[PDB]
RNA sequence: GUGAGAUUGUGAAGGGAUCUCGCAGGCAUCGUGAGGGAAGUAUGGGGUAGUACGAGAGGAACUCCCAUGCCGUGCCUCUGGUUUCUGGAGUUUGUCGAAGGGCAAGUGCUCCGACGCUAUCGCACGGUGGUUCUCGGCUGAACGCCUCUAAGCCAGAAACCAGUCCCAAGACCGGGUGCCCGU
RNA sequence: UCGAAUCGCCACUUCUCUUAUCCGGUGGGCUGCCCGCCCGGCGCCCAGUACCUUCAUUUUCACAAGAUC
RNA sequence: GUUCAUAGCGACGUCGCUUUUUGAUCCUUCGAUGUCGGCUCUUCCUAACCUAGCGCCGCAGAAGACGCUAAGGGUUGGAUUGUUCACCCACUGACAGGGAACGUGAGCUGGGUUUAGACCGUCGUGAGACAGGUUGGUUUUACCCUACUUGGCUGGAGAUUGCGAGUAAAAGAUUAUCCGCGCAAAGCGGAGGCAGUCCGUUUUUUUCUGGGUCUGCCGUUGGGUGGCAUGUGCUUGGCGCU
RNA sequence: GUGUAGCCCUCCCGAUGUAGACGUGGCGUGGGGGUGAGGACGAAGCCGAUGGCGCGAGCCUCGGAUGGACCCGCCUCUAGUGCAGAUCUUGGUUGGCGUAGCAAAGAUCUAACGGAAUAUUUUUAAAUGCAACGUUGGAUACUGGAGCGGGGAAGG
RNA sequence: GGAAUGAACCGCUUAGGGAUAUGUGGCGUCAAAACUUGUGGGCUCAUUCUCGAUACGUGAAAAGGGUGUUGGUGGAUAUCCACCGGCCCCGA
RNA sequence: AUCGAACCACCUAGUAGCUGGUUCACGUCGAAGUUUCCCUCAGGAUAGCUGGUGCUUGUUAAGAAGUAUUGUGCGGU
RNA sequence: UAGGAAGACCGAUAGCGAACAAGUAGCGUGAGCGAAAGUUUGAAAAGUACUUUGGAAAGAGAGUGACAUAGAACCUGAAAUCGUGACAACGACAAUGGAAGUACCUUCAUUUCUCGGCCAGACCCAACCUCGCCGCGCAAUUUCCUUCCG
């Protein structure tokens, strides 16, 4: 017998299984595709995600009911310092897939790097790299070099540069992790031969984000989402409730499969993991393209809003802290919880539309507290509410 | 595959330095799918190891569209309660002349398991293949023997694209770099050929008056 | 050959014979992607335009633009809900001699209430190419007329396949790299 | 440490294409006949066709009691 | 059907398909396969209601009829009734039809049906009967195997053994006996000398040390620069140094 | 000389089978009458990679690093005479399984003492003797006079 | 022992074993046999539940259509008309 | 803890055309589900099919035959 | 109630319910119902003095005895089920099963050892079964062949 009513499925089932993700880092599984007239260039970065807040702006699109008025959007601040590349790969493409030709390392690594090596780093004898440092550059270290560029040059298809992140500049107290994380990045646009030219230029230098996203541009973010353990299926797929008489509890699937097939199939909805999984959500605007507060002060001050503020909110981020370094600003929101590392991609889909060419001017960063209902966008606007307090008065006649 | 230090150093005492067993190599460029398969099999189950190149040159009996849609239909089968157990629809031409020859074997006993074991089935002539020797072919699958001149026949990798391979242009790339080295390779040595030619000849003329008569009379000078 | 064991049914010392196991990898990182899954869909308005057609009456459509319904993936800046921070305050009966400070009434009860969780009750986002069917044509015979069909060629559905997306080497990766050990 | 089964090999084979196709290519004369032109190999018992030269009792088959790896 | 068999229909006849109705049978189950409907949830079919693309009309425009390819996506809220079915009120692009043991009770509910109490009508002399009406009437057990959902530990290439040797690797005294450019070319470039021991059937034999002068390097010293996002690494210029 | 280890040697013809019938110098068990043996230099019973014989039911030898007092071959007579299942009877053992659980009546903490129940390490102190018991003092709390108060009947 | 599978179909009917030859059914692989036999003829192209291919086995098909192609029969004229088969296609 | 007739012992091992069970080997043979009668239709008696024991005989046929030939009758599909 | 005589009987789940402190223990308001259980260690208690660890129970030694694996519900001591040492390997076809070999094990049996009942190869005689090569009969080879014409 057919059903009495029709309604659509719940959830999605390109998004099987339900598991954990096998690593905590987000990554690009796929990177745009290569357009040889360009120049060659970098397509992503590391950056972390420290909370959330809102602006203001006018909207700039004609035959809308919004047009040349203004809108309040909320906003995601991801904190930026500058990668360092330390490393060359080249693919070649092969019947079966594609295969790494070889690697080229720098001679000049930081401790953070050298880090990621080891699971317990202080009481230990700290080896790594030592080898190749004390041979890279002998005669026969040069060679060796040459003959794998020629390689390179020769039968390769795809090149990358091996970066990582510098954790001791990013300077967190809630961060607990101070070996460095490691990703590998594209680099497009270009022949193969002008590919090398810009690895090898970029060697041991640091990469700022300034370098390769824009202001007014778009991206994609992959990261992985927060979890929440081991969850039923009203909330893990949304089912509906039971009536409140149901013997054995209300919050189940009631029939989980016919008489025949006699097997309970795939498409049903049980109970497991939630949360967790890696997700990739293109099509997010950049709003603003910051910088480190100890060279410009002034970060959050608009020319219609010229209080001097920076971008972080009053008491600062709550469960992040101080934002220290550059940082980017994303319209809306992006998964995963505080401190997570994310990793943002130049997008994939067409930018040709009205909505993802427009250009934004920002008119107000709003910087009240997250803590309660804050009423105060700076310390000064609360010291000009209240006068001398009985604290500032006793600090005034232990002076005298 | 892999010797791990197990083996390289118990050939390092006993002083063995390579080894390689007796192998025939098979180029099936227009041969005929089930004719080949049916002769490969039967010839793994003696006893014989077979590499096979160019397998995206095999050809079907019938047009594009027909073979198409009986591929199609095969795609259609899944076991609907579990679609990762069901059968398994391998897209690369090597790998669907692999179905085809499991499919004439006993493939659920270990004689017919180490059988299936023998044959490799590259896509193109690959590197580690083209020096080894000589090719050979069925002639009774060659498909100049086999198909009527007016009927229409399908290629194998023309197929297998459009289904879900994608590596077509790849092996089309790697194939003609192939021919270029391989012809200006044999257009070199042109000279020693000629003169070992130039050595046969007049190697008569030193040899006993009574040894050029017997060649003579077997028809071999 | 060499290094470890065992020969355990009717004392305790010695030697022999034989049988089993080991004689080479380990840890840590960056990737590949066969195969499997697979998702976006619909309505309205502006303009076209009171235009095309029509005696009149009546009355279209494509490019382009702006919104919304259902579904999907996430998030907590704002708004709402939730309080065992029993946080701060208030208040009833009993109780410590009174005030202060408390305590009991399985959280006594009332108000406000952070962090966290959460709601289409709040916010953000939801792509690209090919092979073809029905059908429409071009050249063109069979059949010195013709014919979109026999050979050949072109255009082409919310269909099908691949890309993007999720899992991924029992798919046994002779993919790369760092350090230790043996040779 | 291991006694093992397998018993052609080559820097002349180890390039490509056709089968309604000059099957080594290639022109001419009058719709098939006729007439011209040019250019796998070794290996099997003297390193080579020739004079010379150790084969045993392992004294009638037995995994070649010998090789390759 | 304005005349016009076939736009659309189509009588009198005749040929089929389906198993979603009801009959016919009695093959399996009576030391038991839980018997209606609704709720919840997944999946399949097409004989296509809406959405996509076409042809044709008794298709001026608009609105429609019919036919083909198409099952990718969608198909509602309520009043009375236990209902399935039906009928009304509204919304909508549309409110299509079916299968899965008449899907689904160790998933629920228990209104209906179908025990024991009791009332009415008709029937019976009576005990009692009625597929007639009415009211009240226990819904038991998963900790086993598999399936499914997540969660971890660990072997394995003769898929645990053989010593049973096949690279989507290079290209040569049979990979040995050096590096760079070049097309598996033509050709063109670079290389430190001395003495000892132990080994040595050859061609400047194979090694091990000591000075022997060192290009390229590692680890330094300060001092002058200089770059990077700025407590940490570097590059230039001299000290001796391995 | 029906039938046995068939008195022996040639030759010819048939050979399966449920319910059922019949045959066998066919096998096995407890006891009686006869006959002939065996046993403390080890009877019965028990165990088995102990083999040999027979189509088979079975028989016999071997070993016990088993046992410690009875027992068998043959001819006959006799019967409470042969087990895989009866939701069979009586004992024993068993996966499930260190599993399901041991969740009403609000609740205990601290020091000293007692106790074998500790302060147990030979290969600085914590990371190598845990957890739990009674009494007394102190703290906290419950019953809340229709009481886990103080006395009786029935019953014990 | 054969028809992949089946109480009943085909062959054959049964003491324990060798050699030889057959029956039904077969000789592309699974799988023994034409290592894909003939120095034998014709016919057939079948696009979405996918041409056809072992009887019993309705273990699936009809009426009605098609110069798709290959054969016959009967009439006019030196190609035309009417009718009937085979395989394939629609009806499905 | 028992009620459309309590409990205890006995008649009582009540009767059952119905359900369940029924313990060694080899050898020679080997069926029936049909007829008539029965308060008979899930059962019997009776004949048929089978086994055992034979009797009387014979060595080409005695009173042989699921088959032909010749002669001579019958029949209404 | 006292004696006697026996048995082709049963032999501890049998024979009386009772081989034992049995109409007992136990059950039911009551009438009534009603078991299990061989103390069978050894000829003889000679029933383990004493040393050492342990709070004790016990363990490790010593001793009695022909035997202590005869140690006290103690002759013999089976099967089901379990622990330990050694070994054999083995993917996933649930295992078990049949046939035919092979690789390792055999506290098994029989034979031989200067002739052998061992293992192979070739040869001879008889019998049976095949292949090559060479032929015959028939008016089967005249509904035919060959010439010259119309
Ligand atoms: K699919
Ligand atoms: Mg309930
Ligand atoms: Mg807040
Ligand atoms: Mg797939
Ligand atoms: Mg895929
Ligand atoms: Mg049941
Ligand atoms: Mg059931
Ligand atoms: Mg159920
Ligand atoms: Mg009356
Ligand atoms: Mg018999
Ligand atoms: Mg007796
Ligand atoms: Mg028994
Ligand atoms: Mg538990
Ligand atoms: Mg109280
Ligand atoms: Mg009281
Ligand atoms: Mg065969
Ligand atoms: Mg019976
Ligand atoms: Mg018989
Ligand atoms: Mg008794
Ligand atoms: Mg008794
Ligand atoms: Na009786
Ligand atoms: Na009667
Ligand atoms: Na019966």
């Amino acid at each position: 017998s057919h059903c009495k009513f029709e309604h659509p499925r719940h959830g999605h089932l390109g998004f099987l299984p339900r598991k954990r993700s096998r690593q905590i880092r987000g990554r690009a599984r796929s990177f745009p595709k290569d357009d040889p007239s360009q120049k060659p260039h970098l397509t992503s970065f590391m950056v972390y995600k420290a909370g959330m807040t809102h602006i203001v702006r006018d909207v700039d699109r004609p035959g809308s009911k919004v047009n040349k008025k203004e809108v309040v959007e909320p906003v995601t601040i991801l904190e930026a310092p500058p990668m360092v590349v330390v490393g060359i790969v080249g693919y070649r493409q092969t019947p079966v897939g594609h295969k790494t030709i070889g690697t080229v390392w720098a001679h000049h690594t930081s401790v953070e790097f050298r880090r990621r090596f080891y699971k317990n780093w202080k009481q230990s004898a700290q080896l790594a790299f030592t080898k190749r440092k004390q041979f890279a550059r002998t005669t026969e270290g040069r060679l060796a070099e040459a003959r794998t560029l020629k390689a390179f040059e020769k039968k390769a298809d795809i090149i990358r540069v091996v970066a990582h992140t510098q954790l001791r500049k990013l300077r967190n107290n809630r961060v607990g992790v101070k070996k460095a994380h490691v990703s590998e990045i594209q680099i497009n646009g270009g022949t193969i031969a002008q590919k090398i030219e810009l690895a090898k230029s970029l060697l041991e230098k640091e990469v700022r984000i300034d370098s390769v996203f824009q202001q007014s541009e778009a991206c994609d973010v992959c990261a992985v989402t927060k979890g929440h353990g081991f969850t039923g299926v009203v909330k893990r797929w949304g089912v509906a409730c039971l009536p409140r008489k149901t013997h054995r509890g209300l919050r189940k699937v009631a029939c989980i499969g016919a008489w025949h097939p006699s097997r309970v199939m795939y498409t049903v909805a049980r109970a497991g993991q939630h949360g967790y999984h890696h997700r990739t959500h293109l099509n997010k605007k950049i709003y603003q393209l910051g910088r480190a507060v100890s060279m410009e002060p002034n970060q959050a001050t608009t020319a219609y809003d010229l209080t001097a503020k920076t971008i972080t909110p009053m008491g600062g981020f709550v469960g992040y802290g101080t934002v220290r370094n550059d940082y980017v600003m994303l319209k809306g929101s992006v998964a995963g919880p505080r401190r997570r590392v994310i990793t943002l991609r130049r997008p994939m889909a067409p930018q040709t539309s009205r909505k993802l060419t427009e250009k934004i001017t920002l008119k107000f960063i709003d910087t009240s507290s997250k803590i309660g209902h804050g009423r105060f966008q700076t310390k000064k606007e609360k010291s000009q509410w209240y006068g001398p307090l009985k604290k500032d008065r006793i600090r005034r006649e232990e002076r005298l | 595959v892999l010797p791990s230090r197990r083996s390289l150093n118990r050939s390092s005492r006993k002083g063995f330095k390579k080894h390689r067993p007796d192998i025939i190599v098979i180029d099936l460029k227009d041969h005929v799918l089930g004719r080949a398969a049916a002769i490969v099999a039967k010839q793994l189950l003696l006893g014989k190891k077979i590499t096979v190149v160019r397998c995206e040159k095999l050809t079907i009996a019938g047009s594009e569209i027909r073979n198409k849609i009986k591929y199609l239909q095969f795609l259609r089968k899944r076991k609907l309660s579990n679609p990762k157990l069901g059968p398994f629809h391998h897209r690369s031409p090597s790998d669907v002349f692999i179905r085809t020859v499991r499919s004439m074997l006993p493939r659920y006993t270990k004689r017919g398991q180490r059988a299936l074991r023998q044959l490799v089935a590259y896509e193109g002539v690959p590197v580690n293949v083209v020096r080894t020797g000589g090719r050979v072919v069925i002639p009774k699958a060659q498909r100049h023997n086999c198909y009527r001149n007016e009927r229409r026949f399908t290629v194998l990798g023309n197929m297998c694209k459009h289904v879900g391979w994608k590596y077509s242009d790849v092996v089309e790339k790697l194939e003609a770099a192939r021919i270029e080295k391989s012809g200006r390779h044999h257009k070199k040595m042109e000279k020693v050929r000629v003169a070992w030619k130039n050595a046969r000849k007049e190697a008569l003329k030193k040899m006993p008056q009574k040894n050029v008569e017997v060649l003579k009379k077997f028809g071999l000078a």
